[PDB]
C-alpha cells in the first residue's frame, strides 16, 4: 500500500485563524487525493477532490493544494462550525488509503460551567439501584474534574463521565457524571459533586 | 446557486382532462360542452429501479353529467350527457 | 444529493458471520463503482473494498481478503458485504460509499458490535428539574437511558417538536458490560423518544418535576 | 349512475416534467440523467368566461442540480449539472 | 347542476328604483334564454319576464311592462333586472331562471322588501336550558333574534358543526314593525351564528345555563 | 294570458297514498307544461317537463300525464319528504303562466307536543323589554292553542306564534310563542297548550 501521513494528529485553533493540514504519500500521487470533513457521529463529507477541486456547496474558505507527494488542506478563516476530524485519501493505486486523521478543536476564551445535580428517580430506586447525575453546562476548555462525596467520603471508582462534542456556534463542552450506588447504600446516607476547572476561582460544589 | 433535485415519485396526481368532440359525437362536431374540462387522478412520476414504468394498480370508473350545447343551425339546444372518467387510485413501478 | 442507507449491522458473537446491505435510491447505482469503508469506535477511516461498474472486478484491502465478499445487485440498487470469522477487530461503523476515486456519497453507516454479550433494552429514568436546574430563568431536565447493549440508542424530544435545546451525551460503557446514556434539554422555568433498534425497544418517557 | 360535472378551475397544479437530452446536450445524446424527471407547478384548468385562457400571472425560476451520466463509449462518467425549472405560482383567466 | 346567484335585493323605499343582478357560473349563460320569476311572501309564483339567446328579444308579463327592464351581459354571464316605481306589491323573492320553456335551473333568490321603515340589526338573547328544558334524557336550548328589519336573517350553530338537531322558526312581524325569530336546538342533558346581511350585522352568541 | 287552474288548493295525504294534482289551461297546451316542487324557504325544483318527461334525478314515483287542456302530476307512493308546494307552468304562449299552487301536507297519527318554557334573559331585561317564550316540540296535527298568563290571568293580544314547516321524515310540527312585556310589567308579577293529542290542557310555568 501507499502510506498517508497526515499532520498534525490533533490541534486547537482560534476563530478566524488560517489553518493548514498536510498529507504526505509514500509514492507520487498526481492529485489523486481528496479531503474529507467528518463531524462527531456522522459520515464523512467530501470537501476537496483531485487535490484542489472544491465540491459543489463547499465554502470558499476550504482550499486544496499540493503536488507529487505532499498535499495541503487550508481553512482560511476558521469558523466555530468547522470543528471536525479531517481525513485525506489517496486513490492513485489500489488499495485506497487514508490518513490517520486530524481532530480539529476550536479554541476560545475560558468559560466556567453551570453546575446542576440530579437525585435518583424514586421509580428507579424501585429497581433497587440509585444513580446520581452531575451536570456541567457549556464550559471551556474540556479539562474538568468531578468528584463525588457522600457525607465526608470521597467515592473512588464508581463515577463515569461522558462529554459532548464542541458546540457548533458556541464552541463549549458539556459533561455528565454518574455515581452509581446500591439502593441500600443510597438509603444509608447528603450527596454532592465537586467540580474543579480552570474557569473557577476555587472548586464549586452542588448537593442536596 | 442550485439545490438538489428530487425525483417525481410514482403516485396519483390531479390532472386536467379536456372533454372532446369525439367523446359525444364525431359525426357532427358543430356543438359545445359544459364544463369544457374536469379534474381526474392519474399515475405520473418516475421509477427508482431500471426498466420499471409507473403504472396504475387500481382504476376507478366515474360517470359524470355535462351539457351538450348544439348549435342547431341558428339556435342553441341544451341536452344533458354523461361521460365516464377513468381515475387512478394507486400506482406501482412495474416492468 | 444521492441517497445510500446501510443496514444489516447489530450484535454478533465472535467467529460469527454477517451480511450488510446498503440500499441506494435510484438506478444511478448501476452506473458507478461502489466501495465499503469502515471505522472502529474513536479511530480512523479504513477502506474495506470496492466493486466495479458492471461487476467486472472486485478489490479488497489485504487485511480483509480472506474474510469479506463484496456482492452487488444492480436491480435492487443494493450493495452487499458478506463478513465471516468476525472478531473484536471488526467492531466498527461500516460505510457504503460511491467509488469514483473520491467517494462523494456516503451512507450514514451501520454499527456492527462483535461480542458474546446479551442484547438488552434500556430502562428510562427521569432527570427531573428542581432548585438544582431551575437555576436562573432557565431550567435543566432530561432522561437517563440505562443498561442497554449494544449501541446504538437514538433519542428525540416530543417526536421532533423540540430539537434545538438538546444535549445527548455519548454513552459510557459501565463496568457491567452495558451502556448508559443521558439526554438533557434546556427550557425556561416533555417526553423523550428512546429507540433501541437491536432490542426492538421503543419507549416514550414523560419527564416530570 | 351519473353525478354532476365540476369544472377544472384555473389554478396551479403539480405536474411531472421529464428532463430531456436537448436540455443538457443535443450532440449525439448518448448519455443519461438522474433524476429523470421532477415535479413542477403549472397553470391548468378551464375558464368560466368566453375567450379567456388560463395563464400564469407569476412564474418562479428554480434551478436544480442533477447528474449527467455519460456512457463514454465504454465507461460511465458522473458530472453534476444544473437545470432551471419554471414554476407557476398564480393563474388568471386572461383574454385572447 | 348549473349555478345561478341573484343579488341586488334588500330594503327599498316606496316609489324607489332597484337593479337586481343574477350571476351564473360558466359561459353556458350565453347560449340560453333567461327568465326572471317572482313570488311574494306566502303566495304563488309569478313570471316576470325573459330575454332571448343573443339579446334578440325581450318578453314581459303585462303587470310589469311599464316598470321593468331585463338586460343581459354575455361577457360576465350576468342577468339584470331594472325595477322602477316600486310598491308594496313588489315585495317578493325574485328568481333568476334558465328559460327553455321549462326553467331547469334556479338561483336561490333575492328578497326585495318595499317599505319606508328603518333598517335595524337584531339583538341576540339566549334561551337557556333548565328544569323545564332538560325534560327527558334530552334538553332544549336556543337564542332569540329580536327587533330586526328587513328579512332575512340566517342562523347556524357552532359554524355548521351542529346541523341536524336544529329548528329555526320563521320570523314574526311584531306590532313594532320589526322581526323577531327563534332558533332552538336539542342536546342530551353552543354558539348561534346570526347573519343579517341588510344591516351588515354578524353576531356569535354563546348560550349556556 | 292563459289561466292555470291547479287543484286542490291544499290537502293532507297519508304516507303511502297515491296522490293526484290536476292543472287545467284556458287554451290547448300540447304538453308545453311543467311541474315544480318547492320546499318551504327554497327555490322551485323542476320535476316534470314537456307534460310527462321526468327530470334526471327525479324519483320514479313522480309521474306526469295529460294532454290538450288538462294535466296531472301523480305521486304514486307518498313519502314524508314529499311535503311541499307544487306548481304547474304553461309555456305554449308568452306570457308564461303558473298555477296558484298545491300545498301538500303529510298526514299521520296524532302526536302530542313536549312543552318547554323560557324566562327572559337577564341580559335582555337590561334593555327595556321582557320576552317569554313557550316551545311546543314535534306534534301533529298543526292546530294548537297557546294561551299566556304568568303569575297572572289571561294575557290577550301580546302573544305571537310561529310554526315550523313539517319535518322531512317525522312529519311533525314545532311551534314557538312569544309573550312580550315591559321590564316594569314583567317585574310586577305560564303558557297553557290545548291540542287534540292531549287528554286535557298542559301548562308550563316559572314563578
Amino acid at each position: 500500500a501507499i502510506q498517508m501521513t497526515q499532520s498534525p494528529s490533533s490541534l486547537s485553533a482560534s476563530v478566524g485563524d488560517r489553518v493548514t493540514i498536510t498529507c504526505h504519500g509514500s509514492y507520487w500521487l498526481s492529485n489523486y487525493l481528496a479531503w474529507y470533513q467528518q463531524k462527531p457521529g456522522k459520515a464523512p463529507k467530501l470537501l476537496i477532490y483531485d487535490g484542489k477541486e472544491r465540491e459543489h456547496g463547499v465554502p470558499s474558505r476550504f482550499s486544496g493544494s499540493g503536488s507529487h507527494e505532499d498535499y495541503t488542506l487550508t481553512i482560511s478563516s476558521l469558523q466555530p462550525e468547522d470543528f471536525a476530524t479531517y481525513y485525506c485519501q489517496q486513490y492513485r493505486y489500489h488499495p485506497y488509503t487514508f490518513g490517520q486523521g486530524t481532530k480539529l478543536e476550536i479554541k476560545r476564551t475560558v468559560a466556567a460551567p453551570s453546575v446542576f445535580i440530579f437525585p435518583p428517580s424514586d421509580e428507579q430506586l424501585k429497581s433497587g439501584t440509585a444513580s446520581v447525575v452531575c451536570l456541567l453546562n457549556n464550559f471551556y476548555p474540556r479539562e474538568a474534574k468531578v468528584q463525588w462525596k457522600v457525607d465526608n467520603a470521597l467515592q473512588s471508582g464508581n463515577s463515569q463521565e461522558s462529554v459532548t462534542e464542541q458546540d457548533s456556534k458556541d464552541s463549549t463542552y458539556s459533561l455528565s457524571s454518574t455515581l452509581t450506588l446500591s439502593k441500600a447504600d443510597y438509603e444509608k446516607h447528603v450527596y454532592a459533586c465537586e467540580v474543579t476547572h480552570q474557569g473557577l476561582s476555587s472548586p464549586v460544589t452542588k448537593s442536596f | 446557486i442550485a439545490e438538489p433535485a428530487m425525483i417525481a415519485e410514482c403516485k396519483t396526481r390531479t390532472e386536467v382532462f379536456e372533454i372532446s368532440r369525439r367523446l359525444i359525437d364525431r359525426t357532427n362536431a358543430n356543438f359545445l360542452v359544459w364544463p369544457p374540462c374536469v379534474e381526474v387522478q392519474r399515475c405520473s412520476g418516475c421509477c427508482n429501479n431500471r426498466n420499471v414504468q409507473c403504472r396504475p394498480t387500481q382504476v376507478q370508473l366515474r360517470p359524470v353529467q355535462v351539457r351538450k350545447i348544439e348549435i342547431v343551425r341558428k339556435k342553441p339546444i341544451f341536452k344533458k350527457a354523461t361521460v365516464t372518467l377513468e381515475d387512478h387510485l394507486a400506482c406501482k413501478c412495474e416492468t | 444529493d444521492l441517497q445510500l442507507v446501510e443496514s444489516g449491522g447489530g450484535l454478533v458473537k465472535p467467529g460469527g458471520s454477517l451480511r450488510l446491505s446498503c440500499a441506494a435510491d435510484g438506478w444511478w447505482f448501476g452506473y458507478t463503482d461502489m466501495s465499503w469503508v469502515r471505522q472502529a469506535p474513536g479511530k480512523g477511516l479504513e477502506w474495506v473494498g470496492s466493486i466495479s461498474y458492471k461487476g467486472g472486478s472486485t478489490y479488497y484491502n489485504t487485511k480483509f481478503i480472506g474474510r469479506f465478499t463484496i456482492s452487488r445487485d444492480d436491480d435492487t440498487n443494493t450493495l452487499y458485504l458478506q463478513m465471516n470469522s468476525l472478531r473484536a477487530e471488526d467492531t466498527a461503523v461500516y460505510y457504503c460509499a460511491r467509488d469514483d476515486g473520491y467517494f462523494d456519497t456516503w451512507g450514514q453507516g451501520t454499527l456492527v458490535t462483535v461480542s458474546s454479550a446479551s442484547t438488552k433494552g434500556p430502562s428510562v429514568f427521569p432527570l427531573a428539574p428542581s432548585s438544582k436546574s431551575t437555576s436562573g430563568g432557565t431550567a435543566a431536565l432530561g432522561c437517563l437511558v440505562k443498561d442497554y447493549f449494544p449501541e446504538p440508542v437514538t433519542v428525540s424530544w416530543n417526536s421532533g417538536a423540540l430539537t434545538s435545546g438538546v444535549h445527548t451525551f455519548p454513552a459510557v460503557l459501565q463496568s457491567s458490560g452495558l451502556y448508559s446514556l443521558s439526554s438533557v434539554v434546556t427550557v425556561p422555568s416533555y417526553i423523550c423518544n428512546v429507540n433501541h433498534k437491536p432490542s426492538n425497544t421503543k419507549v416514550d418517557k414523560k419527564v416530570e418535576p
